[PDB]
């Protein structure tokens, strides 16, 4: 029952620092390694590094020494990753991962092996600003397809769900594309009853944590 | 110049069993009575002697170890004990002169989801000698094949987590243990009753 | 330091793959500390073999590892649909640190093909009442994943404005694309109709609205 829980999404303006904690639940967290990986859109995977906090010792790759801070509250079970003179190469998504074991002292840190992740943490480097969505209905007319439009926001990410989480089969939210404005939008479409249209609700509930933003839609048939 | 045993007993943070922390209590006044008249302590168990004289005797040094057991464990902080705690973490010689103290800390070292800081070692190759104290962190070798410091099959982490939760049962809730030692050396006596 | 896989693997189901990573004698050819991660889209890795070759409990039997040289391998058996993904393989060096290769894109060839089902939206009237207009063309359930999407004005081809999403898989293993054509109101009002075109393996569907559709 041991769950990494990471702190929201944000966007940095470059040469600011950025601080990503990652809270342990559920188990013992002083003796384990954990790690901090990092993903760039649409990239691949890159170790940043580790620490061991009950031994204090700690490894980050020679790329990211003197700009990247990795420490651990033991008493809050909460491990931290900080990095300075951010540049916009280092949006990525940031990764907790704890080790799938233990190791003596005196010996490693991580040998890549992970267990258990972090639901991962957007950091945006860039100086434009935020700004929350604009939600517009994609109203419907067997079955029928009906969504919302999810416009001209910045920076990602987006999370939508549908009725508070009770609609959920159906459901498909597009990847954002990025318009030559500079902002997002994305969709998110459910097939549904067309006998269900009259009486069923459907609600879009659009979450933008970088404007701390959360917008609800109401999604009607159209009957013109 | 009142002994500080406020500095140990009413301290906001523990050891773990495995590092028990020993203070030096010397060239000081011990009045031992404002404690055993507390019926906070649901231990106050004396070996050498019994409290109420030591009002009325004199030591070169007190010796105050803490940590933090769960309940059921608290019978093995006694000379003579065999189990985890006594074998592996705090050994009590069977010539002890001194006091185990001990009182329920559930409302404080237990969390909601569990409070996993406070450790205890598991394995280890040998009984621990009285009043020795291991704070080593190498992996286990429970079978023929050495471990390279990884643990795995047959290589396990020596030290293992409590598990503090507020609904735990009495014997599987946390417990803050003192243990006064009374080191009479041949030089002068320095902690003494009023 | 980037250990070199293969950029994309494909197979047929119940067909067995392999995602080659190879490295040098100071990591993947140094020590057996070799892992293989799978991740699906917006998730989190997950490990699937550690140790060359051991596998975690809850992952398949279908998956396992080995190592020779410098160039290890992940074997998937029984491929399945599910089994789509991106695959990472990770390694110990002799500087102590932790590498990853570059990643592996498997995906699961030969399934029965799809059409796609398409959807046309036209701006709402809150959008407009905003002072803009979006199209919206939504594809659905159509596999292969590769689609072409093109937007006419009554009869005349149009490329202003239109952004497609690459298609991304749904939750049923078939493939998903959007479509957006911005107009402003006053291009809306103008013409009679707006049709979106989706061209799939040969075949071509076409759907239409207008604004005088009430
Ligand atoms: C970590 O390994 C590098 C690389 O080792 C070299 O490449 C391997 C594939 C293998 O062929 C080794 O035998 C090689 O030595 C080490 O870097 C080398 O260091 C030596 C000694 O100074 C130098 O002559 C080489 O040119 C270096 N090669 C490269 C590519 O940099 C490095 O020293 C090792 N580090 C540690 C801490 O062991
Ligand atoms: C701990 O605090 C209580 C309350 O202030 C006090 O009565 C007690 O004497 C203290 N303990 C010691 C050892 O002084």
């Amino acid at each position: 029952q041991v769950q990494l829980v990471q702190s929201g999404a944000e966007v940095k303006k470059p040469g600011s620092s950025v601080r990503v904690s990652c809270k342990a639940s559920g188990g013992t967290f002083s003796t384990y390694p954990i790690s901090w990986v990092r993903q760039a859109p649409g990239q691949g995977l890159e170790w940043m590094g580790g620490i061991i906090p009950i031994f204090g010792t700690a490894k980050s790759a020679q790329k990211f020494q003197g700009r990247v801070t990795i420490t651990a509250d033991e008493f809050t079970s909460t491990a931290y990753m900080e990095m300075s003179s951010l540049r916009s190469e280092d949006t990525a998504m940031y990764y907790c991962a704890r080790e799938g074991r233990r190791y003596g002292s005196g010996w490693y840190i991580s040998t890549g092996y992970f267990d258990y992740w972090g639901q991962g943490t957007l950091v945006t480097v860039s100086s434009a600003s935020t700004k929350g969505p604009s939600v517009f209905p994609l109203a419907p007319s067997g079955t029928a397809a009906l969504g919302c439009l999810v416009k001209d926001y910045f920076p990602e990410p987006v999370t939508v769900s549908w009725n508070s989480g009770a609609l959920t089969s159906g459901v498909h939210t597009f990847p954002a594309v990025l318009q030559s404005s500079g902002l997002y939008s994305l969709s998110s479409v459910v097939t549904v009853p067309s006998s269900s249209l009259g009486t069923q609700t459907y609600i879009c509930n659009v979450n933008h944590k970088p404007s701390n933003t959360k917008v609800d839609k109401r999604v009607e048939p159209k009957s013109c | 110049n009142l002994c500080p045993f406020g500095e140990v007993f009413n301290a906001t943070r523990f050891a773990s069993v495995y590092a028990w922390n020993r203070k030096r209590i010397s060239n000081c006044v011990a009045d031992y009575s404002v404690l055993y008249n507390s019926a906070s302590f649901s231990t106050f168990k004396c070996y050498g002697v019994s409290p109420t004289k030591l009002n009325d005797l004199c030591f070169t040094n007190v010796y105050a170890d803490s940590f933090v057991i769960r309940g059921d464990e608290v019978r093995q902080i006694a000379p003579g004990q065999t189990g985890k705690i006594a074998d592996y973490n705090y050994k009590l010689p069977d010539d002890f002169t001194g006091c185990v103290i001990a009182w329920n800390s559930n409302n404080l070292d237990s969390k909601v989801g569990g409070n996993y800081n406070y450790l205890y070692r598991l394995f280890r190759k040998s009984n621990l000698k009285p009043f020795e104290r291991d704070i080593s962190t190498e992996i286990y070798q429970a079978g023929s094949t050495p471990c390279n410091g990884v643990e795995g099959f047959n290589c396990y982490f020596p030290l293992q987590s409590y598990g503090f939760q507020p609904t735990n049962g009495v014997g599987y809730q946390p417990y803050r243990v003192v243990v006064l030692s009374f080191e009479l050396l041949h030089a002068p006596a320095t902690v003494c009753g009023p | 330091l980037v250990l070199t896989q293969p950029a994309s693997v494909s197979g047929s189901p119940g067909q067995s793959i392999i995602v080659s990573c190879t490295g040098t004698s100071s990591d993947v050819g140094g020590y057996k500390f070799v892992s293989w991660y799978q991740q699906h889209p917006g998730k989190a890795p997950r490990v699937m073999i550690y140790d060359v070759s051991n596998r975690p409990s809850g992952v398949s039997n279908r998956f396992s590892g080995s190592k020779s040289g410098n160039t290890a391998s992940l074997t998937i058996s029984g491929l399945q649909a599910d089994d789509e993904a991106d695959y990472y393989c990770s390694s110990y060096t002799n500087s102590s640190t932790v590498v990853f290769g570059g990643g592996t894109k498997v995906t699961v060839l030969g399934q029965p093909k799809a059409a796609p089902s398409v959807t046309l939206f036209p701006p709402s009237s809150e959008e407009l009442q905003a002072n803009k207009a979006t199209l919206v063309c939504l594809i659905s359930d159509f596999y292969p994943g590769a689609v072409t999407v093109a937007w006419k004005a009554d009869s005349s081809p149009v490329k202003a404005g239109v952004e497609t999403t690459t298609p991304s898989k749904q939750s049923n293993n078939k493939y998903a694309a959007s479509s957006y054509l911005s107009l402003t109101p006053e291009q809306w009002k103008s013409h009679r109709s707006y049709s979106c075109q989706v061209t799939h393996e040969g075949s071509t569907v076409e759907k239409t609205v207008a604004p005088t559709e009430c």
